[PDB]
């Protein structure tokens, strides 16, 4: 595909009409039409009108005349807004009307008209020589053989040259040309040549190397500016040609070698000569900006005028030294020769010399337009570091990157409303197991709670991160454009939770309009608002689990037992506005009216009783545990007391707390009350505060007491950190493989040099690092990168330092990002529950391991991606076993990980587990190699096969998580589960195919046969808090509701030897 | 007075580049005839839109 | 959870601009967005016009000149 | 007076804020100012300003006329 294919034409010639067809070209009769005869636009950013005639007048000179006309007045008539349609077409046909070129019309099918010179005659309104010669003989202007039609009037004149000014494209400008086209009388090859020579002794002036009408034209121009311009749209226009031919599309090139060639100009006009006859390789990388095109242009001769590499910068330095000179290509040069060939009298540029052009391997990235890059940076790479120069990285502007706290959460607003369960375990509650859950509660009372948790706690607020969404709904509601929704239904609640105003149904799904100039505010909420909604909809949903309206029942009550203003019980009283006799009250000590004051214990005159409630009572004041104990029984006892469906808080469930509760309601004579631990999803993701589920039924509840219960563990496991928490730091020097990074993120800028060298070391660190330019003009590169831990856990367990710098360098300068709008980076990117869970499991293996001695290495089977590298020391080795896993010689044998790459056999005569060994089996089991779930049989039976194949091993320690059967009971009971299911009984977490869980004694008592050691741990709060802390993470809403109950519900097996 | 302040914040003068470019001042300055051998333009005259 | 936890930062200085950024800081090319470039209210109750700037020029000293521009001639 | 009673609210604001053990990202650890010349009425919003009094967590006192009140904290 090397030889050119192309036809070429002198398609300024076909432009020009017969002489029959001038006396109809203005189309006097019909109106000029958009696209066809027109081409109006405005600019409102620039606030310029352009238009643009198309067909011959697409080459049209005005006389003073027809510039007098109005439709030119009309962009000043009009300074800031686009000239009305039928303005712009009236006056653009009066003004057609206006025009008429002098022609002889002839019966000769040959003839053309010769365009240029009749309008130019018209436009200096014949007084110029040309115009005589027009206005006495017409019939000139016909011509057959395109050249002879000058040779006409130059002979006929006795001059040797007309100078035609030039047209602005758009009619509207008034402005000065740049330069102008004079016409030689020239019709052979030799008066061609020596006419080019004399050009050559003469100020700012250049040519064509071929010429329309076969007839030597040169451009003359009023300055060099003028002459830098134009060089540069010419080469732009050679380049895109060349561009396309070298694609061996067939094309209509007008002319072969679209680019000028000077024949006196300054030393600019020679750079850009010789840049463009090269066709460097920058432009089709779109290296080059070409928003200043000739700029760029003059720093890329810049370069090729001491390129690195010899050939070129001999060749440009040749191009540069012999400007007349047209270089062009071989291939360029035999469409030269086809053209020469079928027009033998064809003149073309005879000073030319055909180079071979040299190649480059240099594949550039690049792409102007808006659109970060988002980098995810390889661990390793060909490229080679010693002691890498610390790369400072810039202050930036919060005009271009701000650091916003915590991620809001996008989400669905029916997920606000979900709920998870948790039912009661143990069938009694021994007097010795009294002392000491009393002794942990009052120990875990006395000193505060974790730090860290109350950092995460107060910094991670519901309410900013429901608001985004609370305000979008209000935000439509107000435009209108929210229509269509159930009287029940989620979306109505939030609907009432966004506005103060009371809504109204005008038919089934239809919520009337508003009326005109009425917007009314958003409806004003406190941080437990949506929470205390939320508890109101597990009501409902526990009233009976089936129903999707949520409207209480006609003749029924509602209580909300902590209240202030309580913005709850509006938004729920006027929820049900079209419901029958609904008592809907708070009743607070602290209560302001609708809800009544008064405290609890109630008054022992007062008559209070509800089909719900929903207490939230908490005291601010600091006291004794004695009186909390009693304070928060005295709430749970009015509570189940005076209602069928209790909803209480418990701000501190310790397993006594929750457990004396279950036994005060024990003690209530004559009734049994079933109970619940419930945790809604517009909770705060963080806290501990669970709400206990009294209900009374006919039977005895047989295991109504508490352990271990998975929303106690959220509370208890915390506890006093020994240490300050984590404050995620913004880091600005990027050392090389320094490994000394608290948690927190990179973030600033470098020149765009430098920024190759600085992916190269965030590698290290950063998985992966947004960047972007702010604009072509600004040559500093932001950056983005947010440090991964596990990143950390790999790259550092070796002390080489390569990289893919050589592919990073690719990039510059426009392959690295373009963002003019100000970005928003968190320093708490939201993940998605398992993925935290995950991360917790890490935290707790790891800090299990390292307590561990005299251990050769970790292997990891089913390990993935590596994804449990964050886990084993850097020290010891790494091995994986997934079939999965992909393999990198290099990366392995640079990072000390080898990768079995085979699907690991369960069969224990085959195992060969390794003495001095950590087998992690985390998530492994629970499937088979391929994917399809393994039925659980198969799996207790895989379990058992590890742990007796490792009863010979003197030191050898599995970790084999799996799912316990429990869980299947309490999603079944739940709502807030969006990513984890239970299809069929079994388990599906995120895009997993459904799983068949065990039973965690069935487990323990098989392990107690076999008689291994082993020991049933699950990551804990603190596991949590480092996780988020070390991560950047943010918990989010429904990760807070679902975690706790699926934490608890991943035991991770200890086996040990 | 309003055009006027959007001219002025440009410059009172320019200078073309060496690319070719125009280049303004962004200062209002009153014009000196000793200006006129320099390298800068009374901005009225640009055409630049 | 005595000891407190704050990031304390020069924010006056990270709301001064790259002096690339300045040139184009005004964004001379398109039209200010409300609650983004600036943020205008009026109090009906109190009859009064409340225009407020974002970005680095919520702190903008005006010449009379710019005092003299219609844009605050419009409260009256 | 005006000026010194803002910058309290300002920091009262931070500081319940900070004893919640929330993280914050304050400019600056002690938001409220320094009389180093005034009279009597700027040196009690001083005091009263750095205790931090509880009565300003119960809102006790009216922002309507926030100083008026600060005086008034002052004179209990
Ligand atoms: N006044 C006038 N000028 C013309 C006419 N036809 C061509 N020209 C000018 O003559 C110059 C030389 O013609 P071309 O060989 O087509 O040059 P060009 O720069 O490739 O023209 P473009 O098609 O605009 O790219 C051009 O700059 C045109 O502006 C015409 O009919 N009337
Ligand atoms: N891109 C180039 N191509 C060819 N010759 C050049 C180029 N740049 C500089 N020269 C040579 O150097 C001389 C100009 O010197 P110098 O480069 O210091 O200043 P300049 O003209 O502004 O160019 P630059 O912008 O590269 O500095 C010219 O006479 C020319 O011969
Ligand atoms: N709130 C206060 N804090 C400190 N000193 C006070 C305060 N109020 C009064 N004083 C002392 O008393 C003097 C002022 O007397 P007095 O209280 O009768 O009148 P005042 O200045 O109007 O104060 P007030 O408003 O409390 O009456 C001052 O010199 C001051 O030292
Ligand atoms: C955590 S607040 C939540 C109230 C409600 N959800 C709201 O914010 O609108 C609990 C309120 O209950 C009140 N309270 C505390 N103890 C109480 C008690 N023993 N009896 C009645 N109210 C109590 C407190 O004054 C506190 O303001
Ligand atoms: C849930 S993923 C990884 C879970 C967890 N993040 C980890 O790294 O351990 C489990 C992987 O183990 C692999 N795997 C499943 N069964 C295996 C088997 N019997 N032998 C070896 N690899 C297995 C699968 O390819 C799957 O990708
Ligand atoms: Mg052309
Ligand atoms: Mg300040």
């Amino acid at each position: 595909m090397w030889h050119y294919t192309s036809i070429n034409n002198d398609t300024r010639v076909a432009l020009d009409p017969k002489p029959n067809q001038i006396r109809t070209i203005t189309k006097p009769n019909t109106v000029p039409q958009l696209g066809t005869d027109y081409l109006y636009t405005f600019n409102s950013q620039r606030r310029s009108h352009t238009l643009r005639l198309l067909g011959p007048f697409q080459y049209f000179n005005f006389s003073e005349t027809d510039r007098g006309h109005p439709l030119f007045r009309l962009p000043l008539k009009y300074p800031s807004k686009a000239i009305p349609a039928d303005e712009l077409i009236d006056n653009l046909h009066s003004w057609m009307r206006s025009v008429h070129l002098l022609h002889v019309r002839s019966e000769d099918n040959t003839l053309r008209y010769n365009w240029m010179l009749g309008v130019y005659a018209r436009s200096t309104n014949y007084t110029t020589p040309v115009g005589q010669l027009v206005v006495n003989a017409p019939a000139i202007l016909n011509y057959s053989n395109p050249q002879d039609a000058f040779n006409s009037v130059f002979v006929a004149l006795g001059i040797d040259y007309i100078d035609i000014p030039i047209t602005n494209s758009n009619i509207f400008d008034d402005s000065s040309t740049p330069y102008n086209v004079r016409i030689w009388h020239a019709p052979t090859m030799t008066e061609v040549n020596h006419i080019l020579a004399l050009m050559r002794k003469s100020t700012l002036v250049s040519t064509h190397s071929s010429w329309h009408w076969n007839v030597l034209h040169t451009f003359h121009y009023r300055s060099e500016s003028d002459m830098i311009d134009h060089f540069a749209a010419k080469i732009l226009e050679d380049w895109r040609q060349k561009e396309k031919l070298d694609k061996g599309a067939l094309v209509e090139a007008d002319r072969v070698i679209q680019r000028l060639i000077p024949l006196s100009s300054s030393t600019y006009v020679q750079r850009l000569a010789a840049i463009g006859a090269l066709y460097p390789n920058e432009f089709t990388e779109n290296v080059l900006d070409l928003s200043r095109l000739s700029t760029a242009l003059l720093q890329l001769s810049d370069t090729y005028y001491q390129h690195a590499n010899d050939q070129l910068r001999r060749l440009y330095r040749r191009m540069y030294n012999d400007s007349r000179t047209l270089y062009m290509t071989q291939r360029h040069q035999e469409l030269l020769l086809a053209q020469i060939t079928a027009d033998p009298n064809i003149l073309l540029y005879p000073y030319t010399y055909i180079f071979t052009t040299i190649p480059t391997s240099m594949n550039y990235i690049s792409n102007t337009g808006q659109g970060r890059i988002k980098h995810s940076l390889t661990v390793t790479g060909a490229t080679e570091h010693d002691t890498v120069a610390d790369i400072v990285l810039g202050q930036t502007g919060e005009d271009v990157i701000t650091i916003s706290m915590v991620e809001p959460m996008s989400i669905a607003v029916e997920d606000m409303y979900g709920y998870v369960l948790d039912t009661p375990t143990r069938d009694i509650w021994p007097a010795d197991e009294q002392i000491e859950q009393k002794g942990d509660a009052v120990a875990l009372y006395d000193t505060k709670t974790s730090r860290a948790l109350g950092m995460f706690n107060n910094t991670v607020r519901i309410d900013d991160l429901l608001s985004p969404l609370l305000s979008l709904v209000y935000r439509t509601y107000i435009k209108g454009d929210t229509m269509t929704m159930t009287q029940g239904s989620l979306d109505h609640l939030t609907l009432c939770a966004a506005v103060d105003s009371d809504i109204t149904f005008v038919g089934n799904r239809m919520i009337a309009p508003l009326p005109e100039g009425y917007i009314p505010k958003p409806m004003h909420r406190n941080n437990s608002t949506m929470k205390m909604l939320s508890l109101y909809v597990a009501l409902k949903k526990l009233e009976n689990f089936a129903t999707n309206s949520y409207l209480m029942a006609p003749d029924t009550s509602i209580i909300l037992l902590g209240a202030e203003r309580e913005p709850a019980v509006n938004i729920l009283r006027r929820f049900n506005r079209n419901v029958s006799n609904v008592r809907i009250i708070g009743m607070g000590d602290r209560a302001v009216e609708p809800n009544i004051r008064v405290r609890v214990p109630f008054p022992i005159d007062k008559n209070i009783s509800a089909d719900f409630i929903i207490c939230d009572i908490n005291s601010y004041e600091d006291q004794s545990f004695e009186s909390m104990f009693s304070e928060t029984i005295s709430v749970v006892t009015t509570c189940a007391s005076a209602a069928t469906r209790a909803l209480v808080k418990i701000n501190h469930p310790s397993e006594y707390m929750i457990n004396s509760v279950i036994e005060r309601l024990s003690q209530l004579g004559g009734v049994f009350y079933h109970t619940a631990l419930l945790k809604t999803a517009s909770q705060n993701p963080y806290s501990y505060e669970t709400y206990i589920y009294i209900t009374p039924i006919a039977a005895a509840v047989r295991f109504p007491f508490y352990s271990n219960s998975a929303m106690i563990n959220r509370y208890m496991t915390a506890v006093a950190d020994d240490e300050m928490p984590i404050i995620p730091s913004i880091h600005t020097v990027i050392k090389g493989h320094s490994n000394t990074y608290s948690p927190g993120l990179f973030c600033g800028c470098v020149d765009v040099q430098s920024a190759p060298l600085a992916l190269s070391q965030l590698k290290s660190y950063c998985s992966e690092a947004t960047t972007w330019r702010v604009d072509s003009d600004d040559n500093l590169v932001n950056i983005i990168a947010r440090i991964d831990p596990a990143r950390i856990a790999l790259e550092f367990r070796t002390r080489s330092n390569t990289s893919a710098y050589h592919e990073y360098q690719r990039y510059v300068p426009n392959g690295l990002g373009f963002k003019v709008r100000k970005t928003r980076e968190f320093r708490y990117m939201h993940r998605e529950v398992t993925f935290i869970h995950k991360l917790m499991m890490y935290a707790l293996i790891r800090e299990q391991i390292s307590l561990t001695e005299n251990m050769t290495q970790v292997v990891s089977i089913g390990g993935r991606n590596l994804a449990d590298i964050s886990v084993v020391p850097l020290n010891m080795k790494y091995v994986v076993i997934d079939p999965a896993t992909r393999i990198e010689t290099l990366t392995q044998e640079k990072k000390n990980i080898e990768v079995q790459s085979r699907p690991f056999q369960f069969d224990a005569a085959n195992m060969d587990l390794e003495n001095n060994s950590i087998y992690l089996f985390i998530a492994v089991i629970m499937n088979e190699p391929n994917g399809a779930a393994t039925p659980a049989r198969m799996q207790m039976d895989k379990i058992r096969n590890v742990a007796t194949a490792m009863l010979t091993r003197t030191n050898c320690v599995a970790y084999i998580s799996f799912y316990e059967a429990g869980i299947i009971t309490r999603l079944d009971q739940s709502t807030a589960h969006k990513t984890i299911r239970v299809e069929e009984g079994r388990l599906k977490v995120a895009n997993y195919v459904p799983v068949d869980t065990l039973v965690e004694a069935d487990v323990t008592l098989m392990l107690r046969d076999i008689g291994i050691t082993h020991e049933i741990i699950r990551p804990s709060t603190p596991e949590l808090i480092d996780a988020c802390s070390n991560y950047g993470i943010r918990l989010g809403s429904t990760g807070g509701a679902v975690l706790d109950v699926f934490n608890h519900y991943s035991p991770v097996i200890k086996l040990v030897r | 007075p309003v055009e006027y302040g959007i001219f002025v914040q440009r410059g009172a003068t320019y200078t073309i580049n060496a690319a070719g470019e125009f280049e303004f001042s962004g200062r209002n300055e009153k014009w000196d005839q000793a200006l006129y051998l320099s390298e800068h333009f009374p901005a009225l005259f640009s055409d630049v839109p």
